[PDB]
């Protein structure tokens, strides 16, 4: 989930906003991609040994 | 979109795999605007 275009659907006065909150933008992807990432892990030790 | 990449781990030394670098966006070509009678020819005729 892009989190500067979720919350500011692609406008700048937003946008700037949003960059007040620095890293809360971020460290969701990095959540999410934490997520993802392993999702195929689970996959992977499950299926393929 | 090489070098925007190595922003994000802040590293000189980027390790084998794959990176999400930010986002893109197709952008908008151009704006498309779409939209009785007042008896100004029986008033002023």
């Amino acid at each position: 989930v892009d989190c500067t275009m979720y919350i500011c659907g692609d406008s700048t006065e937003c946008s700037n906003l949003l960059l007040q909150y620095g890293s809360f933008c971020t460290q969701l992807n990095r959540a999410l991609t934490g997520i993802a990432v392993e999702q195929d892990k689970n996959t992977q030790e499950v299926f393929a040994q | 979109p090489l070098s925007e990449t190595k922003c994000t781990l802040k590293s000189f030394t980027v390790e084998k795999g794959i990176y999400q670098t930010s986002n893109f966006r197709v952008q908008p070509t151009e704006s498309i605007v779409r939209f009785n009678l007042c008896p100004f020819g029986e008033v002023f005729n």
